[PDB]
């Protein structure tokens, strides 16, 4: 794509200190190229053998937030309760949403339910939804359904009962 | 709740799908359509010479002139449904007497007729693949059989014409 | 005849919001829009003094639209005209169909996916029937101008000879035939002004229908015995197809 | 069962439009029977003939000339007017006691519960017959989502008198 | 007109035949308020059986359009004459409930 | 009849950018354009409730230009109108015909020369058929004016009987057949205010025809059998020549 | 519709009879590509088989009349129902590549 990669072969503290420098002699292609060091070009060194990231928290979300500017985000894997209010309040501090799907146990009003504590937290942003069986993937066809508003015509706000979905 | 029952109870408008009165009732009716509904696609399934029993059987040997009164005394097919008399056919061996019949009804003499129906194609699904039907010298057609038939059952098709037969027939053991 | 079918099919057509346009093509603007409610009263003095009303006839209303279309039109306050849902499988009832075997099934599969090839463009076009602009649709070419987008619909709904829904404000009127369509271009302006007058089609159910409007499930489960006239087969030849062979003997 | 009704529900109307007599054709009729209006409860007001029977029974007089006030083809209602029974104290009106009341400001039910649910502990100091002061100390309104239900919770709380809500 | 009356929570009745029939003036009023009630494209014996709620109360901008189709049920009854009815609360929280006055051709025997 | 006919051949008359005028002769100016489409749809309520529509009859289009012609037009932006080519030996299969000898061949090379010079103007005209203006031609000699031109062009093509194409912006009609052409001159500027009616010649093809338009070499092969109806050759006087003496014997 | 499939350099395929035949939604999709690949004075069988092109892409000014008629032959195809078309790159060396989007006659099943 336009882009000229060059990769040593060695893996593991492989350093190519070189942005193609200038040579003793022969008209100089590095700086036409870009491969030039005043040039824009990136010289990821090599990194270590072998490195292990740690296991990171749902709030991980933060490194897709600090990378993609999604406006409304999914977990395929269900949030933990303790997690809820943590994710709930990023969805106000980042101006996204966060769909997130509870199953039965969930239909009470008690403070200890975590829905209702968002409820109570005003954590508007982080919307919560049904699903019986469990079935995950309402979420992501209900967020398929929402952000689905061309905001330059007119009227084109809907609001979102008794539409279908997948 | 079947496809019938469910595809059906869409024609209660909105009103009156939730009603516990309403939607039973409807369920009534639907449900005594439905046993007609399931009797005629069960139709086929109990009626063919396979899974049929005392008087389809009996009409099936008056469609094909078969009746159980054979007049001959055969074993018993010791492994309750229904008895006759001794020199009458247990349901099983009268079934399969029946498919031999409506095979011999269309027979053909041709061992691998292309045109029509063979000989050798329809008594061997007659047998459900356990015969196997071989020409002989003075017109004898000689005829395998699998050892899941007893001698007593195929010396009496051929002592009643059953088996499909041109002019000249005979068996091996 | 009654004074109470008045008011009873007077609101029988109600304005959507939406506000279709010539049936979907609101992209210009109403200068100005009529409707002509006509009768025929006979005329000489009606011949008993007790009983014998009963003699104003109707007329087909025709609606008078003239109207300017420009490269830019912006329209001002209305809701987007969403398509309309495909309500054809609402009653479809199967499963009293024949239990049949496999390749026996999918070879009915294979004639489907043949003729709703040749079928399915007929039947979006009588779902789509009052309204032709969502079938023709958006004309979604760059290069076409506005005034293209116009007269190319306005052509289509013309050679379609289709009749099309109609709104004036306050009514959505159901099935109109587009009457007459004139577009002018002056030499001062680079719009379009465009007179068309629609004539609806009126037509009543002479013949006894319990079911007013069902579903395409349904529509030919309750319909009546149809009827077609006579003819001599003995005396076709665009078919004479000679006897099977797998007959003359038998 | 999830009903048609949630989306759509047709009833019948019930409380008599409870409107006040503002205009001129705000009429009254005086009864002196102290059946059902007693003093301070000097009036009620009607705009139909059946709920005069309800409070009146069609057999006392007053729903009698309620009855032939409504059949006036253009009777008061029908130009911004209300019937209203009065009561004048025609021989030795016996009150029954009463017992103490505490009507409370009148609560949208749209406001008050949102304000109960955050708030856990209860607290309460009240006193019936002049007796010792009660002190309530634990009401957890967080599982409430009406005001029979504050009510049935005061209710339980406040010994030695009933509360209900109205 | 006759038809079959229905409980208070609007179920079916059976039995009592030719006594669980409302007689008229309320079945003009059972009529009505149940032909509000009735989806457009549910019944696909009837696929314009009444006002299309699914498209009606699924889009933003409806409000008039739904009280001139519960005019247009309401009026296209068999037994009605006139309606009176508007909008009675705001959609207090969002649901708006609005009042609906008919006279039916009853009451006008004077 | 379909509404899927609409869109199809709604389109089926495509503007090109070279914008010929009435015919080619674009050099003068658009006062006025429009196009009348009508429809006749038969008035009383139609018969059944269920199927008894496809009654909007179409009718032919008519476009109407009137604009004005001086002795000094200049044209804004527009290409130029350059020779349509002749694609007449497309598809021109030799090399099957006989071998014949020399003054066999080149008698029929003289025979060829000998009609060439009676049908190519006819062919000519038929490969020009839409568009008489590169047919007839511009003028040519400096005596006449524009007016001249414009005059000369417009009695040739309304003497002509043949139908022309006539081009309102965003469409180029096909087959416009002159209807009426009214040239005006006040006395108080010297150019010419002419307003012409066309009318559409819309006619679609009732036979099996598998090619749509083939060249001219396969236009008769493709032909299906074409039909003359009778006539008394014994009863013929224009020609009736003797019997040759050839044949008296034999 | 049913057509020969072409392989992926687009010449034709025998053999396999019935099977080489595109069935559907992919049958209009090899007829439109290969409509518009159809010069017009071409085939003594069709000589306005579709556009014109010897007389389009030698002329200057006609980026407008491509397109009308790349939108003309597209729509007026067995099997499709709009268009979404316009010109992606600006003759980045001379070369102009247009975008054609279509909706065949199916996908509107819901």
């Amino acid at each position: 794509n336009g882009y000229f990669k060059v990769t040593s072969s060695t893996t593991g503290a492989t350093s190519l200190l070189s942005y193609l420098g200038v040579a003793t002699s022969g008209t100089d292609i590095s700086a036409v190229l870009g491969m030039n060091s005043e040039s824009g070009a990136v010289l990821t060194q090599g990194t270590d053998q072998v490195v292990l990231p740690a296991e990171t928290k749902l709030e991980g979300i933060t490194a897709i937030k600090s990378e993609v500017n999604i406006k409304g985000a999914m977990f395929i894997d269900q949030i933990l309760d303790a997690d809820i209010p943590g994710i709930a309040s990023f969805a106000g501090a980042n101006n996204m949403l966060v769909y997130e799907v509870f199953d039965t146990g969930y239909l009470s009003k008690n403070v200890s339910n975590p829905v209702w504590a968002v409820k109570l937290a005003g954590q508007s942003n982080f919307r919560c939804l049904l699903s019986k069986s469990g079935n995950r993937k309402f979420a992501a066809t209900y967020m398929a359904r929402m952000h689905t508003v061309l905001f330059s015509g007119q009227n084109t706000a809907i609001t979102m009962q008794l539409k279908e979905l997948s | 709740m079947s496809d019938f029952l469910n595809q059906y109870l869409l024609y209660l408008i909105k009103q009156y799908y939730e009603k516990p009165k309403a939607n039973a009732e409807a369920q009534l009716l639907i449900s005594t359509w439905e046993t007609y509904a399931d009797f005629i696609a069960n139709f086929g399934n109990n009626f063919d010479i396979d899974n049929a029993e005392g008087e389809v059987l009996d009409l099936i040997g008056r469609i094909l002139d078969l009746s159980r009164q054979v007049n001959d005394v055969i074993p018993a097919s010791f492994f309750t449904s229904k008895v006759y008399t001794d020199y009458q056919l247990t349901d099983t061996q009268y079934r399969k007497f029946l498919k031999v019949k409506a095979a011999k009804n269309i027979c053909s003499p041709y061992l691998a007729s292309d045109e029509k129906i063979s000989l050798q194609q329809v008594v061997f699904d007659a047998f459900d693949g356990r015969a196997y039907v071989v020409d002989g010298k003075d017109q004898t057609l000689r005829l395998y059989v699998s050892p899941s038939i007893d001698d007593d059952e195929l010396r009496l098709l051929i002592n009643l014409d059953i088996l499909p037969r041109p002019i000249t027939f005979r068996y091996i053991i | 005849m009654s004074l109470v079918n008045g008011m009873v099919e007077s609101l029988n057509n109600t304005k959507s919001e939406t506000e279709i346009g010539i049936g979907g093509y609101r992209l210009f603007a109403r200068v100005r829009e009529t409707v002509n409610y006509r009768n025929i009263v006979p005329t000489d003095t009606l011949e008993d003094g007790s009983s014998s009303t009963d003699d104003i006839i109707n007329e087909p209303i025709t609606v008078s639209i003239e109207g300017v279309v420009s490269n830019l039109f912006v329209e001002e306050r209305q809701y987007p005209q969403l398509v309309s849902r495909d309500f054809s499988a609402v009653g479809e009832i199967t499963a009293l169909l024949p239990a049949k075997s496999q390749q026996q099934i999918q070879r009915i599969s294979q004639i489907d996916s043949q003729i709703r090839d040749a079928v399915l463009a007929a039947e979006r076009a009588e779902r789509l029937a009052g309204k032709p602009y969502e079938f023709f649709g958006n004309s979604g070419n760059s290069a076409k101008t506005e005034q293209e987008k116009f007269i190319d619909f306005m052509e289509a709904l013309y050679f379609s000879r289709r009749p099309t829904e109609v709104s004036v404000n306050f009514r959505d009127y159901k099935n109109m035939a587009l009457v007459s369509f004139i577009p002018v271009r002056d030499n001062n302006t680079k719009d379009t002004r465009f007179t068309a007058d629609f004539q609806q089609i009126n037509y009543s159910t002479l013949v006894y229908t319990p079911v007013s409007s069902p579903s395409k499930s349904v529509s030919g489960k309750v319909s009546d015995a149809s009827n077609k006239g006579g003819q001599n087969p003995e005396s076709n030849e665009t078919g004479e197809r000679s006897l099977l062979s797998s007959l003359v003997g038998g | 069962m999830a009903s048609i009704s949630e989306v759509i529900r047709v009833s019948l109307q019930q409380e008599g439009r409870a409107i006040a007599p503002d205009n001129m054709n705000a009429v009254g009729i005086i009864t002196g029977n102290q059946g059902v209006l007693s003093t301070a409860d000097r009036y009620r007001i009607y705009r139909t003939a059946a709920a005069v029977a309800s409070d009146f029974g069609a057999s006392s007089q007053e729903s009698a000339f309620a009855n032939t006030f409504f059949d006036t083809t253009p009777n008061p209602i029908s130009a911004g007017g209300v019937l209203v029974i009065g009561y004048w104290r025609s021989a030795s009106e016996t009150v029954a006691a009463t017992s103490a009341t505490l009507v409370s400001e009148q609560t949208s039910e749209s406001v008050l519960i949102p304000l109960l649910n955050a708030i856990n502990d209860g607290s309460f100091t009240i006193t019936v017959d002049g007796g010792t002061e009660q002190e309530v100390t634990a009401l957890d309104f967080t599982g409430v989502s009406e005001l029979s239900e504050v009510a049935t919770i005061l209710n339980s709380a406040i010994t030695g008198a009933t509360v209900s809500e109205d | 007109m006759r038809v079959r009356t229905l409980d208070d929570n609007g179920d079916w009745t059976f039995g009592r035949g030719k006594a669980d029939y409302i007689t008229s003036k309320k079945a003009i009023a059972q009529t009505v308020s149940t032909r509000i009630k009735s989806w457009a494209n549910d019944n696909p014996l009837a696929m314009n059986a009444n006002i299309d709620w699914k498209d009606l109360l699924g889009r933003k901008g409806t409000e008039d359009t739904i009280l001139r189709e519960i005019e247009r049920v309401v009026v296209q009854t068999d037994g009605v004459i006139r309606v009176t009815e508007l909008e009675v609360i705001k959609t207090e929280k969002r649901v708006q409930s609005i009042l609906l006055s008919y006279d039916t051709i009853y009451d006008d025997s004077e």
